[PDB]
């Protein structure tokens, strides 16, 4: 899945 | 003896989690729920109340803004609302100066604010103060000597390292030496007379290296860089030492809380949090 490299979340 | 709390996160979609680590027996307190799960939040500590504030609700089923400020008493472990933010806050930043509180920033879907808003808890209100000179996400917010310092974050196109001071008698913002290194998610904090910067994401990968500033000297130096490279991590001073708790690695969600001696420039890991998570708010009462 694709993940916000900074935070690790979601989209 | 006082706690540090952690509130909200995220791991496989946004928590509600508060919990608090007693740092002088080592034990961790399970306490309320928040009313809304939430991570990207802020904490902070007034008058003995803990505060969070913004964040989103990354659930499995699509995600909401959080423009909430919510205020837990350690006395009743009790959540309770308070009127809410003029906008959606995500990744926002928070100071405190004088018992009144600065949401800095924070996202609301594709805007990136710069707008900046104080909250007077004597009378449950949100006022628009001055924006600041950059738009900033994921932003690490730090008070010093009655001023307040926005440092790195994203301004919806960049990665910042760049960072500005508010002087709320004069409500205008300034900026400053830039940082070495460029950070999104760092924690931000003040120990002794700096501001320190530790971790976050640089556009390439997650950081385990401490900045701190010095206001009158206005340079950066790199200190002792932690174990564990994190970014979203949460940030915190109890009693003369730093706390940085879980955050985002590149890989996985981490748990671990370390500890930093300002005297002797080392780091260690004191304690593993219940879970491993980021983007949580944390304060100390």
């Amino acid at each position: 899945k694709e993940v916000d490299p900074s935070t690790g979340e979601l989209q | 003896g006082r706690l540090i709390y952690t509130a909200g996160g995220y791991f496989r979609q946004s928590l509600s989690y508060l919990e608090a680590y007693n740092p002088s027996n080592g034990s961790w307190l399970r306490l309320a729920d928040l009313q809304v799960p939430r991570s990207g939040l802020a904490g902070c500590v007034v008058g003995g109340l803990l505060y969070a504030v913004g964040g989103r609700n990354n659930s499995p089923d699509g995600n909401t803004d959080s423009s909430a400020l919510d205020c837990y008493n350690p006395m009743t472990n009790q959540w309770s609302p308070c009127a809410s933010m003029s906008v959606p806050r995500n990744r926002i930043g928070v100071g405190v100066i004088d018992g009144h509180i600065y949401a800095v920033g924070g996202s609301h879907g594709c805007i990136h604010h710069s707008s900046v808003e104080r909250y007077e808890p004597e009378r449950d209100e949100w006022h628009l103060v001055a924006p600041m000179l950059t738009r900033r996400i994921g932003v690490g917010v730090a008070v010093l000597n009655r001023l307040l310092y926005a440092v790195g974050g994203f301004d919806g196109t960049n990665r910042l390292n760049s960072a500005e001071c508010y002087y709320p008698e004069r409500n205008e913002w300034r900026m400053i030496t830039p940082m070495n290194t460029i950070r999104s998610g760092a924690g931000v904090c003040v120990l002794h007379n700096c501001i320190y910067a530790a971790g976050g994401y640089d556009g390439q990968d997650q950081l385990n290296s401490v900045e701190r500033y010095d206001v009158e000297t206005e340079t950066w130096t790199f200190v002792a860089p932690m174990r564990h490279h994190r970014s979203a991590l949460g940030i915190t001073v109890h009693q003369g030492k730093i706390y940085v708790l879980g955050g985002y690695d590149g890989h996985t969600f981490l748990d671990s809380v370390e500890c930093y001696d300002p005297d002797s420039d080392t780091w260690s890991e004191v304690t593993r949090m219940t879970s491993g998570r980021s983007g949580v708010g944390v304060a100390v009462t």
